[PDB]
């Protein structure tokens, strides 16, 4: 929470994501979450076109995958146009969850 | 005592409660909704209103509202007409003070989420299926559609086209115009008057006036038959009456208890009934018979309902219809009218005498006229219907239009112009 | 962690410490008559097991 | 502003009193304009024999068609023209007739009910007639399964008592129970040290009881034919009984140990147990977030349609059980999860579950005494089973006393090790074998 | 009818003294059921073989 | 004023959280199933007839 570093600590958080390559295989941040009950839970609760746009993200990096290439340059994910479309859903699954374990000891 | 305290806030919301000294509180929202008001894009919406009373809402969480209610014995309900919703909280008396914020978070915050109304829609079809095993739940709502047009035709569960396609702003719609203060009364029986107040002004802040603008309902003649295998026939015929809170309703209700409307001893041969004595003169198997009566707030209907085998319907609705004829034309004793009165004075004090009851009869007081009246004011209307008011509804029975709707095996039925 | 505390976990540990000691003191006691533990086996002289 | 305390010692009390005679007369007075008054008899089907069973239930239905000054259809005219309504029941131990009708019509009521009790006429031709009638109701009670199965269990659990039979009886009693057979049970089961005249609503006690010196004292005051019998009391007995029919749509199974009596005080903690386990049915609104662990399981699974827990009480024995209502691949998860939560109630009950358990108690008995009708049987009844009516202050210092270590007590000495009765309804051949029934009462850890 | 249906006679396989019908289930549990289940004391403490 | 209920004949449904669903008032009018052959058929969904509503405690 600095406020006069805070440009020295933007310009490594643009770094870690380009030394992470999950932008050369077209993928945003939320496309690579671990899947537990959780987010499982996260991902039917998405409306259509968002579900729909990133199991074809998906499906087309696990081709590239296979065949070791990546995509051209002009099509890689941008560091500021990466939609945290999951976060909003997650957070609400979570603090549902938390409530339940408080009633449980209490 | 204390009989009744009753206000209206600067702004239409009628506030009315009793102090007991019971055990027990019950506390009711009475609003001005219900399937009158949707028209013909929006079918089957009050409906699911009606079922979607503990889900999440800006307040509390859906398993907030169950866990919180049941952990001090608590209830909840909504019971619905085809012009009036009505939610009602009751537990003891310590804690009725939680139980009101759960529920003016249910009729004044709702959130509607997508994932929730969706998994919901398939309780529509679950309780329409409950419902329908009645067969007068059937024959009620082909009726209503017969003799209306528009408005009062509207059934009180979802049609099944509709089913699995009520979305979530037509439920944002419905409520932001049709639960707004001026239609709603709140209504309490073992709580303070100054205590319903300050609940008052936690929602007096949003939904300030009139809703929308109903259109006033346009009558219509119909017939509506239905084959099928059930092993007995339901049908009933009915003509308009007269509306809620006239003199000429009062003579349609004496009316109803002169010819009959339900019986008083358990396996008794209902002597006293004009219509049942009349059917069972030639018909010698098993059937019944019952007087109708539908008082609503612009309009009203009035008949006969009957109950018998197949090949016995035609004579078994000749014979009744033939017995208001006789009414009709001048033949009324004058002590027939006084045991109806008095079968319409008792049955009005004894729905009145249980908690239930009572919460009802007042919420029903303060949305259509806007007052309370005692019981001893209702037993004097009742006192001044004369003799002459009862022919003269009797003779509006005859005249009138017809609507007719039926059920079973109709090979004996017959049409409403025959 | 959080997700295990509470005074519900060791409410129902407190219900079978009871159930936990006869979970060991058994296998405690289980764990001589298998491989002859004779350092053990005249804990109580009364077992002559060994001719 | 009051307290729920202070509102338990508000409500009024109850007069009892009594007439040479030996009938027990009592009232509550509450204000109102409306009232109920009725007679409640220490007679039922447990009283009768193998030869006259279906007696009691031939009399109930005679008793509103006529007596010596009433003849026919004028008791109708007359109860019809005031506003009145008049009812009866008929239970495995108690029978009732009453009357609602408004507080200034009590003199006329109370004479219509003694001619009824007293003075009923039961002729020939009315006989024959009522013999149809009740022959046609037994057919109309087979097709309802919850009434067939709950019969079933009754048939098993106390065979060979006169506890097993039914209220209604066999069909061959039907066609048989002459007029002689019906004067006799008259003549020896309604007599006044056994009738209880009770009143609620608008009602003074003196004025009922100046009613009942004037047209209840024609009964005989004392026990001659020299009828003491003996009350001898109920086994009962683990065992089972399954009915195989695979048309029905949905099967019906109920499960009972045996439960106290009713003067029993093991009452009290074994109903807040019952409401810690519950009641489901599919119309529900709340399912997967309610309390209950069996309703919250069977609405994710969506594993029955419905299940209710009770608790059946008589002078010295009981039944204690549930029952529920599912499809034919679904009978056996639900007799595995239902077993596990009385087990778990055996050991391992919490103190925050006992305080939700009393107060789900606390609103069922207030909640059941809301009207003239509910009030008035609850007098009637308690003054035959307990000898008095317990007041709701005294009811509520009895709940205050239990906690978790009671309620862990007394399920186990009514559950643990013990054979169950089973009654089944079809179809069922999912619904597990009696060893595998028998080997779920204990358990594998404790 | 369902009312038709009763249980038939098992008095020949009852524990004999149980057998009076008469008095009920509560002195006849207390020392009813344990010397054929004593017989499953001994073939636990044989069993060890 | 007078409600639905108090002239008797119009429908109401009602809804709970822990009790079953209902239907109207005089439906199932009496001297229906009392002169004879009126048999009420099983379900295959439905819900509870007591409704819990009445149990004394």
């Amino acid at each position: 929470a600095v406020a006069a570093s805070s440009k020295w600590l933007e310009g490594i958080r643009k770094w870690y994501y380009n030394a992470a390559g999950f932008n050369k295989l077209g993928l945003m941040r939320d496309d690579t979450i671990y899947e537990d009950d959780d987010v499982k839970e996260a991902i039917r609760r998405l409306p259509e076109n968002l579900y729909n746009d990133r199991v074809f993200r998906i499906k087309r990096a696990l081709d590239l995958t296979m065949r070791q290439q990546i995509l051209p340059k002009e099509q890689w994910t941008k560091y500021e146009e990466d939609k945290f479309y999951l976060e909003p859903y997650l957070k609400e699954v979570i603090r549902e969850r938390k409530e339940r374990e408080e009633w449980a000891k209490k | 005592p204390q009989d009744l305290e009753f206000t209206r806030l600067p702004n239409g919301l009628v506030i009315a409660s009793l102090e007991n000294y019971a055990p027990a509180s019950r506390i009711g929202l009475f609003i001005k909704a219900g399937s009158r008001y949707e028209d013909s894009n929006n079918l089957g919406t009050s409906h699911l209103l009606r079922l979607a009373s503990s889900l999440t809402t800006k307040g509390a969480s859906s398993f907030k509202i169950t866990r919180g209610i049941e952990a001090v014995g608590g209830k909840l309900s909504v019971t619905s007409t085809r012009e009036s919703m009505a939610y009602t909280v009751e537990c003891l008396r310590d804690d009725i003070e939680i139980l009101m914020e759960f529920l003016l978070n249910v009729t004044a915050a709702p959130e509607f989420r997508r994932w929730e109304v969706a998994a919901l829609q398939s309780q529509l079809r679950i309780d329409k299926a409950v419902a329908f095993q009645n067969p007068q739940a059937q024959v009620l709502e082909n009726l209503h559609a017969a003799a209306y047009r528009n408005a009062l035709a509207n059934s009180l569960y979802c049609p099944d086209y509709r089913i699995g396609k009520v979305t979530p702003d037509q439920l944002h719609y419905y409520v932001q115009n049709h639960f707004t203060s001026a239609r709603m009364a709140l209504i309490g029986l073992g709580v303070s008057h100054p205590v319903l107040k300050q609940v008052a002004e936690r929602f007096l802040n949003m939904r300030g006036g009139l809703g929308l603008s109903g259109a006033k309902a346009k009558y219509r003649g119909g017939e509506i038959r239905d084959q099928n295998g059930d092993s007995l026939v339901h049908a009933a015929l009915v003509a308009e009456s007269a509306a809620t809170g006239s003199a000429e309703a009062n003579a349609f209700s004496v009316l109803q208890h002169v010819l009959g409307a339900g019986p008083h001893v358990k396996r008794g041969s209902n002597a006293t009934s004009s219509l049942y004595q009349a059917v069972a003169k030639g018909v010698h198997q098993p059937f019944d018979v019952s007087a109708f009566n539908a008082s609503y707030s612009d309009s009203g209907l009035f008949g006969i309902y009957t109950i018998s085998q197949a090949a016995s319907a035609g004579d078994v609705i000749k014979s009744a219809y033939d017995q208001v004829k006789a009414i009709a034309q001048g033949n009324l004793s004058n002590t027939d009218v006084q045991a109806a009165k008095n079968k319409l004075k008792a049955g009005y004090l004894m729905s009145v005498e249980s908690s239930e009851g009572f919460l009802d009869e007042v919420g029903s007081q303060a949305l259509v006229a806007g007052s309370y009246m005692q019981p001893s004011t209702v037993l004097q209307q009742i006192d001044s219907v004369a003799d002459a008011d009862v022919i003269n509804a009797a003779k509006k029975f005859v005249s009138g239009r017809k609507s007719m709707a039926a059920s079973g095996n109709l090979g004996h039925t017959p049409f409403v112009d025959e | 962690l959080s997700r295990f505390l509470g005074p519900r976990y060791r409410e129902l540990a407190r219900n079978w410490i009871p159930t936990a000691s006869m979970w060991g003191a058994v296998g405690a006691v289980g764990l001589v008559w298998a491989t002859d533990w004779r350092l053990i086996l005249d804990w109580v002289p009364y077992i002559n097991g060994k001719f | 502003t009051a307290t729920y305390a202070q509102a338990l010692q508000s409500v009024p009390e109850t007069q009892v009193s009594q007439l040479d005679n030996g009938l027990r007369v009592a009232s509550e007075q509450s204000s109102q304009p409306t009232c109920t008054v009725g007679v409640w008899i220490d007679a039922g089907s447990r009283y009768e024999n193998e030869k006259n069973n279906g007696a009691g239930y031939f009399v109930e239905h005679l008793a509103f068609k006529g007596t010596k000054n009433r003849p026919g259809s004028a008791l109708e005219k007359e109860v019809e023209s005031m506003g009145a309504h008049l009812n009866a029941y008929s239970t495995r131990e108690h029978t009732a007739y009453y009357i609602k009708a408004l507080s200034k019509d009590l003199p006329k009521a109370v004479e219509l009910l003694a001619d009824i009790v007293q003075n009923c006429s039961l002729e020939d031709s009315q006989i024959e007639k009522e013999r149809d009638v009740i022959l046609q109701e037994l057919q109309e009670n087979d097709s309802s399964m919850r009434d067939v199965v709950f019969d079933y269990l009754h048939a098993t659990a106390f065979q060979g008592t006169p506890l097993a039979q039914s209220v209604e009886g066999p069909s061959e009693n039907v066609r048989k129970l002459s007029r002689a057979d019906l004067t006799e049970y008259v003549s020896q089961h309604y007599k006044a040290p056994r009738m209880v005249l009770a009143a609620a609503g608008g009602v003074e006690h003196r004025q009922l009881l100046d009613l009942a010196q004037k047209h209840f004292s024609s009964l005989s005051g004392t026990y001659v034919e020299d009828a003491v019998p003996a009350f001898t009391p109920c086994r009962f007995t683990g065992s089972e009984i399954r009915h195989r029919d695979d048309a029905l749509p949905l099967a019906h199974v109920a499960i009972a140990v045996e439960g106290p009596g009713w003067a029993n005080p093991d009452n009290v903690p074994l109903q807040v147990a019952n409401a810690i386990i519950g009641h489901y049915d599919s119309t529900y609104g709340g399912g997967t977030h309610m309390s209950s662990t069996l309703a919250s399981v069977a609405a994710t699974r969506k594993l029955c349609q419905s299940f209710q827990t009770f608790n059946i009480c008589y002078a010295e024995t009981g039944l204690l059980g549930a029952h529920f209502v599912c499809d034919n691949m679904s009978i056996d998860d639900m007799m595995f999860f239902l077993q596990g939560q009385w087990m778990r109630l055996c050991t391992s009950a919490t103190e925050s579950e006992v305080v939700r358990g009393k107060n789900i108690l606390r609103n069922a008995l207030v909640s059941h005494l809301d009207g003239t009708t509910p009030v008035c049987e609850d007098i009637g009844r308690s003054l035959l089973t307990y000898g008095r009516r317990i007041p709701l202050a005294e009811w509520e210092s009895r709940i205050a006393e239990v906690d978790a270590s009671v309620v862990r007590e007394v399920c186990s000495k009514y559950f643990y090790d013990q054979c169950p009765a089973v009654a089944g309804l079809g179809p069922i051949e999912q619904l597990p074998d009696y060893n595998r029934i028998r080997s779920g009462m204990f358990w594998l850890r404790f | 009818s369902h009312t038709d249906i009763r249980v038939p006679d098992f008095s020949d396989y009852r524990r004999a003294e149980v057998l009076d019908s008469t008095k009920s289930s509560k002195e006849s549990s207390d020392a009813r059921k344990g010397f054929s289940y004593l017989i499953t004391a001994t073939t636990t403490v044989g069993v060890a073989y | 004023m007078l409600s639905v209920a108090s002239r008797s004949g119009p429908f109401a449904p009602v809804l709970s959280a822990t009790s079953r669903g209902v239907a109207g008032a005089l439906r199932p009018l009496v001297q229906a199933a009392l002169p004879a052959t009126s048999e009420s058929p099983v379900l295959d969904a439905k819900r509870s007839f007591l409704c819990r509503e009445s149990l004394s405690g």
